[PDB]
């Protein structure tokens, strides 16, 4: 509806690519967080990680509370076919 | 797309891409393309009735065909040009059914996820499980597994 | 009619049917019949 | 801003225009018919402009397949026989699959102006690009 | 201001060019293949619009409303024929994406009634 | 700002909203008719 005001030194597209972005992270983050808080000490994944032997704090919030964006030459998957990255979309779709 | 269906004088694997936002239309008959089978749906139903399924489950006796599935026209082939504009519904048990709608204009429904896989990696049980990565090399050691 | 609960079972058979039809190498031969 | 073309057995550049008074529209309403079929496209016309504006000195198909000649593998020593050479490479070589006839030299106009529409309207960018690893365009 | 078509020298299916004429001060398109004169009937012979600010809705073709991949909507109706349904969706024409700008299409066949909120 | 603008590389390409050519042969008389004829003539 064009009520975006575009960011200084950048155009309308990359702001809404940005907050986007920023929106998505946020996310992530709060969830990896909320996860790792909650393990009781007893799961051998936090002791394997705890340790540090084999893994990072990020390898466990991806089996237990979401993956997480993947991207492409660092960007979201671009539309390989006429704006909608699979004919399962509906052209000129951004959701998540 | 009917007759081609009915397959009388257009051959099912020709395929037709419509351009709409431009105006142009394509018949591709040239050898080397690649396609696949895709379910045909009219309304938001889809076009397998219960009827078909029935013969072909007493299959050996029928001589029922998925070729005679072809001359009913309720599946046809797609090649990556026609699929470009064409909407697909994923689960016709789940998206095609009247819900929150999404977009209410599907055009094909897919067989099975399942059959993106290759011949290889379909041995790979929960491959929705598994980083892709460790598919890829478990795909390249099945064809080193002596038996 | 369809049945959502029965689609896995329909879906399955038709594969079969379509694989018991053509077989693995299809392509293969028919390029070379062709 | 011109538009120029490369063919086989040519060793230079050669202009559309002179290539489609080779073909022999020689006159400029026909060649503007092939290049726009939407003739209210000033944005279009004044892009194609400059390269019309360079070959209309020639005017003579003879002389635009003298031209032709030129500038050839085995370029004619003069007109004689160079005429012929350019003939044969118009006939062989000028996108074959539309046919290799005296009468498929209106329809090899046609499809030359149809991909260079698609040419201007790729400059324009109403029209996107094609991306190779599409494999829509791999066989 | 607007743009500005060839004239056309008719006899011989020509174009013309604007020269001008010392004697009384007129612009006069004249014929280079041969000679023949048409008035100038505007000063403006040449013009180059920069902003490309093009009203796309004249690009924009009513027959993409029968699509069924583009998305559908009730929200904004025809203007002349009051039909609810309408088909929204984007330039795709380069240079133009820079701005969201939504499209709308009636789904009314026969209007074929094009337009921007 | 002020000395980035200094700086960076400015070209009438990336400023120009615009531009024409008008066949005006008397200064007086423009076919655009603005008010900065009347201060050059
Ligand atoms: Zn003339
Ligand atoms: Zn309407």
């Amino acid at each position: 509806n064009n009520e975006l005001e575009p960011t200084p030194g950048n155009t309308l597209r990359q702001t809404f690519e940005n907050q986007v972005n920023r929106i998505l992270n946020d996310a992530r983050d709060k969830t990896g967080s909320s996860a790792q808080k909650s393990l009781s000490e007893y799961n051998n994944f936090k002791s394997m990680v705890v340790s540090g032997a084999k893994g990072s704090k990020i390898n466990i919030s991806q089996v237990i509370a979401v993956v997480g964006q993947q991207n492409v030459e660092g960007k979201r998957i671009p539309f390989g076919f006429k704006h909608r990255t699979l004919p399962h979309f509906i052209k000129d779709d951004y959701g998540p | 797309r009917k007759l081609r269906r009915q397959m009388d004088i257009i051959v099912s694997e020709v395929s037709m891409i419509r351009d709409i936002r431009e105006r142009e239309i394509r018949i591709y008959t040239d050898a080397g393309r690649i396609c696949r089978p895709l379910l045909i749906v009219e309304k938001q139903k889809l076009l397998l009735k219960k009827r078909h399924i029935d013969q072909l489950k007493e299959r050996e006796y029928n001589n029922y065909s998925w070729q005679d599935l072809v001359a009913s026209g309720v599946v046809e082939y797609i090649d990556t040009l026609e699929e470009e504009t064409v909407m697909l519904a994923m689960t016709p048990d789940d998206l095609q059914e009247k819900e929150v709608a999404y977009c209410s204009t599907y055009t094909h429904c897919e067989i099975h996820p399942s059959m993106i896989l290759g011949v290889c990696a379909s041995i790979i049980p929960f491959p929705d499980h598994n980083q892709s990565p460790r598919n890829t090399y478990q795909s390249a050691m099945g064809k080193q597994a002596m038996g | 009619e369809i049945t959502p609960d029965l689609w896995q079972e329909a879906c399955w058979i038709v594969i079969s049917s379509y694989f018991d039809e053509k077989g693995l190498v299809r392509q293969q031969l028919d390029s070379f019949d062709e | 801003q011109r538009i120029v073309a490369t063919l086989p057995y040519i060793k230079q550049e050669v202009p559309i225009i002179i290539v489609f008074r080779a073909l022999g529209f020689v006159s400029d309403r026909d060649i503007l018919e092939h290049i726009i079929y939407d003739f209210e496209d000033p944005e279009m016309m004044e892009m194609v402009k400059p390269s019309l504006d360079e070959a209309f000195v020639i005017q003579e198909q003879n002389v635009a397949l003298n031209f032709i000649g030129s500038r050839g593998a085995k370029p004619g020593v003069t007109k004689e026989k160079r005429i012929k050479y350019a003939k044969e490479v118009l006939q062989k070589e000028m996108l074959p699959h539309v046919g290799v006839s005296d009468f498929c030299e209106t329809k090899k106009a046609y499809f030359l102006g149809y991909m260079v529409h698609r040419l201007l309207l790729a400059a324009l960018g109403r029209r996107e690009l094609d991306d190779r690893d599409h494999y829509g365009n791999k066989r | 201001p607007g743009f500005v078509g060839i004239r056309f020298c008719q006899e011989c299916n020509n174009m013309l060019y604007p020269k001008e004429d010392k004697e009384n001060r007129i612009l006069l398109y004249a014929c280079r293949n041969c000679d023949y004169q048409q008035e100038a009937d505007n000063s403006c012979i040449y013009v180059n619009k920069i902003t490309h600010e093009v009203d796309e809705l004249t690009q924009i073709i009513a027959d993409v409303s029968q699509d069924p991949t583009l998305p559908r909507t009730e929200d904004h109706p025809c203007q002349k024929c009051g039909h609810k349904e309408a088909v929204f969706f984007q330039s795709h024409s380069a240079r133009a994406e820079d701005a969201m700008r939504l499209y709308y299409v009636c789904t009314a066949p026969h209007c074929g009634h094009r337009w921007t909120e | 700002k002020d000395i980035l603008c200094r700086l960076e590389h400015t070209t009438l390409r990336k400023v120009t909203a615009n531009t024409a050519i008008y066949y005006d042969p008397n200064p007086q008389s423009t076919v655009v008719a603005e008010d900065q004829e009347w201060v050059n003539v």
